[PDB]
RNA sequence: AGUUUAACUGGGGCGGUUGCCUCCUAAAAUGUAACGGAGGCGCCCAAAGGUUCCCUCAACCUGGACGGCAAUCAGGUGUUGAGUGUAAGUGCACAAGGGAGCUUGACUGCGAGACGGACAUGUCGAGCAGGGACGAAAGUCGGGACUAGUGAUCCGGCACCUCUGAGUGGAAGGGGUGUCGCUCAACGGAUAAAAGGUACCCCGGGGAUAACAGGCUGAUCUUCCCCAAGAGAUCGACGGG
RNA sequence: CCGGUGCUGGAAGGUUAAGAGGACCCGUUAACUCCCUUUGGGGGUGAAGCGGAGAAUUUAAGCCCCAGUAAACGGCGGUGGUA
RNA sequence: UUGUGCGCCGAUAAUGUAGCGGGGCUCAAGCACACCGCCGAAGCCGCGGCAGCCAACGUGUUGGCUGGGUAGGGGAGCGUCC
RNA sequence: GGGGAUAAGCUCCGUGCGUCGAGAGGGAAACAGCCCAGAUCGCCGGCUAAGGCCCCUAAGCGUGUGCUAAGUGGAAAAGGAU
RNA sequence: UCAAACUCCGUGAUAGCUGGUUCUCCCCGAAAUGCAUUUAGGUGCAGCGUCGCAUGUUUCUUGCCGGAGGUAGAGCUACUGG
RNA sequence: UUUGAAGAAUGAGCCUGCGAGUCAGGGACAUGUCGCGAGGUUAACCCGGGUGGGGUAGCCGCAGCGAAAGCGAGUCUGAAUAGGGCGUAUCCACACAAGAGUGUGUGGUGUAGUGGUGUGUUCUGGACCCGAAGCGGAGUGAUCUACCCAUGGCCAGGGUGAAG
RNA sequence: GGCGUCUGGGGGGAACGCGGGGAAGUGAAACAUCUCAGUACCCGUAGGAAGAGAAAACAAAAUGUGAUUCCGUGAGUAGUGG
């Protein structure tokens, strides 16, 4: 039979969920398209990877119909 | 063949060489590109070798 | 008879000041055209040997 | 004369396959097998890369010399059904889709922090310095909408270095930095180098493992039966248990 | 049936080892020539000699090549129509 | 007629009853629904002995938990000879 | 859930699923993988689990209200059946 | 004794293979999975055991709260296919 | 040995003896224990009828970083005080910085190795024990059998009837 | 070449010596370079020991050692190696 070929699993998906505190540079989601769009303090990578630009807590929101990921600057002690 | 590996020696001596590929029939003539050269610390032109 | 140490391991592994075993990273001999400079930069230098290989490399180095 | 002549295989043989990418199986995190089901890759682009600015399709209707379903022109409807170099998927109309001007960041030294992971690999990355491109500026640029387009180590070649140089000065050779040479495609790569027969066979194991017999199931076989389209008590199709 | 592979015969050409040949180049330095500074090193040219890599040229069989050979190893066809 | 709780044919292979474990059972010892007892294990409790871990107070007692086990890891010992 | 004819006591995956493996004891007639329950040792004590209580065989030919005629209970379909 | 005799020696050849491996008790106690492999009955690393050290509940369970899914179900002039 | 065997998978007639993780090496790693301790220790050898005394050559600690030249509590990369890598036992206090995860300094505190020997693994040795078919070297065999060489022997009786 | 006459040799032996020739099993998880190993074995020769031995040597700028042999270190190091 022709079949029998497949590629490796790419382990995509969301890495940090709502409420998790993160450091700057931490990867938030691993996605192919822009399923989630960058929000505040969130950048987009070459492979459309979302990461944190500032420390804080992950917050999932919708902006003009697009699901977005933002970082909330948790209060200093 | 096509898009083979070609080398750009820094026109300003320095033996600074960048490498890249190009289609040898789309651009049969030698490639000329202005690139940063570390030891000189300036953007000098580079010629295909 | 005195123990004989492994030649290849002696050529491939080093020990730092506090006894850490240090190696060099692969994929940096040839075929460096299509590799971006960031990839070759992350492959530069030396790293410590992973915990899984520490026992085997220590055995290969000491004897 | 010394050796080699791979593995998978619902027992073997012919055949097919071996690496990477996309979807389903996959049971709404990740991951998940089958000689399970579908496809693609071993490139390409000197612009199809960078930047600045501008634009919005396809389809339908109406009207137009050739001209027609369908070329080019005009008006209207048209929110995405077009297109995105290339499979599929996730995206993209705010455009990542179409056009133009300048350009080479398809940089050098780096890199906090992470993802993924037996290990080796792999992946993302703000920010700092140098020197630039575009832009009034803010700013963006460490190739391409993203995910394939690839090969470790050894050995050797080439360029440069304020490294070394077997008494000394050199040189040879060695070293560092950049880089080149493998359908090593059996794609973690037993050698730089390798096909077959044995019914003349031998040895050691294995019912992992089959051959004959059983234990189970039933594609098939047979013993019947269910309704009755019919031919004409007897045969009973088409379907069914 | 001499197309294939062997075998036998023949070289007119192509290719081809060792050996002869040693152009050219490179290392070293007697000698000079520029410096650049002061309590002699830093650049170039460079004879001879000694070394190292060595090219053109010459060169046999073999192979390619030209023939013969099957009681040499081997081989010895399809399709359509027509009284 | 309609749905229903039990029933009947369908039902059917080759050593011997052989498709309740046997005898036997509808005067149920069968089924359904309520109710009351008892039997039943190395499970739990009772009484006694031992051991591991920990705790308390002490200069070894008490107490609380725990003590199936192959591959295997650790600890402590019996017997033999010189 | 896939492959196979959704056939296998077939095969391949997922499962803070179980047991066996490496688990004795009680029950299912017998019965690694099912049900109850995890054996430190002793007792001629008690209470229970699953499963049972006519006799084999420990404990009920238990009580009350109904059904079954087929030994149904104590194996099976389409379908047939005052 | 013959698809390469016999004897001694190399020699205690080599077998990812088969068999065997001897007293006791106490505590704990697996795995039959992943990746790679001239690999599939072997092995390396990881996963799971034990011992020592360090660290302390960081593990686990339940309640509440903040999150992302594209399964079951359903639906379809909301798309694509039949 | 197995997923699983009371056996219809394996082995064992019985008894008594015998029969399988050992040794070497200043080997390697870990962990006990003893001596000395910023030091520890000798090897060959020499002298003692011993197990004792001597023997400093070496070895391991005592500074690291770097390919190396080299520099050194720093060093490498780099144009860079500009970040990183490795190193400066560890802790404590005090400051000045930052809340991009903590850092930078000033004082104290002061750092532990090594040599015997026990045990568990490990390397090279046959290395826990047992077990091939076969492979090499040197020899032994044709009194069996295969063929050949020399020299001898044997083949009752009866038929048929070539050349000449 | 022959004849005569004198003086030697021949062979054995356990290990050790020197000079020549020289495997394969094995390891490399295959195998040919390589290893095994200049081993096993074989040939020629000794002596009480043998062999080597008196610089056409090292060394590295020290105004340095001073024939050979053997023992310990240097050192599993510098290196060398599909």
């Amino acid at each position: 039979s022709r079949n029998g070929r497949d590629s490796a699993a790419q382990r995509l998906g969301v890495k940090r969920f709502g409420g998790q505190v993160v450091k700057a540079g931490e990867i938030l989601v691993r996605q192919r398209g822009t399923h989630f769009h960058p929000g505040v303090n969130v950048g987009r990578g070459g492979d459309d990877t979302l990461f944190a630009l500032a420390p804080g807590a992950v917050e999932f929101g919708a902006k003009r119909g697009r699901k977005t990921v933002n970082i909330v600057p948790v209060a200093r002690p | 063949d096509v898009r083979p590996k070609i080398t750009l020696a820094c026109e300003v001596c320095k033996h600074r060489n960048y490498i890249t590929k190009k289609n040898r029939r789309n651009d049969p003539d030698r490639l000329e590109i202005k690139k940063f050269c570390p030891n000189c610390g300036t953007h000098q032109p580079h010629k295909e070798s | 008879p005195k123990a004989k140490t492994h030649s290849g391991a002696s050529k491939r592994f080093r020990r730092t000041g506090t006894g850490k075993i240090v190696r060099q990273k692969a994929n940096r001999r040839h075929l460096l055209e299509h590799k971006p400079t960031k990839r070759t930069r992350r492959l530069d230098g030396r790293t410590t040997v992973s915990a899984a290989d520490n026992s085997r490399i220590n055995k290969l180095l000491n004897g």
